[PDB]
């Protein structure tokens, strides 16, 4: 049984910064790939950005510079650094652990920006 | 000496070991959360009934 710890959300004004963090404890088998998804209020769920186990990154939105993914090999955790925050990214975020056999999901973090 | 006399069998008895260690089919068809089709969940089944 896998627990995906989500932390680092909340209220931030326009142009602020924050650091989302997902720590995968449990099974999280060795050839894992970690990603982030976006859920806008009452809309579809799109993919924020995915990081693989060979440090290869695949951002699924023209967003480079905004999100940056940092990897912690010692604890197998993933951190999302947010900068230059603009109102159209106001959405809850879940991290996605494909593992190798059964993919998992996070609990949720509220990321909000307005002015 | 003409023929041979036999005692015909009456019942059929089938005795096999007690039923135990069933294959975990209840853990495959009855799961709280399933898997996506692209990441389909594969489980190997052996050494069980
Ligand atoms: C199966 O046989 C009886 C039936 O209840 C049971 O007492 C026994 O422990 C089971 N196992 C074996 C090896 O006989």
């Amino acid at each position: 049984q896998v627990q995906l710890q989500e932390s680092g959300g909340g209220l931030v004004q326009a142009g602020g910064s924050l650091r989302l963090s997902c720590a995968a404890s449990g099974s999280i088998f060795s050839p894992n790939t970690m990603g982030w998804f976006r859920q806008a209020l009452g809309k579809q769920r799109e993919g924020v950005a995915f990081i693989s186990s060979i440090a290869s990154t695949s951002y699924w939105l023209p967003v480079k510079g905004r999100f940056t993914i940092t990897r912690d090999n010692t604890k197998n955790t993933v951190h999302l650094q947010m900068n230059s925050l603009i109102p159209e990214d106001t959405a809850v975020y879940y991290c996605y652990a494909v593992d190798k056999s059964q993919d998992y999901w996070g609990q949720g973090t509220q990321v909000t920006v307005s002015s | 000496q003409t023929s041979n006399f036999r005692v015909q069998p009456t019942e059929s008895i089938v005795r096999f070991p007690n039923i135990t260690n069933l294959c975990p089919f209840h853990e495959v068809f009855n799961a709280t959360t399933f898997a996506s089709v692209y990441a389909w969940n594969r489980k190997r089944i052996s050494n069980c009934v």
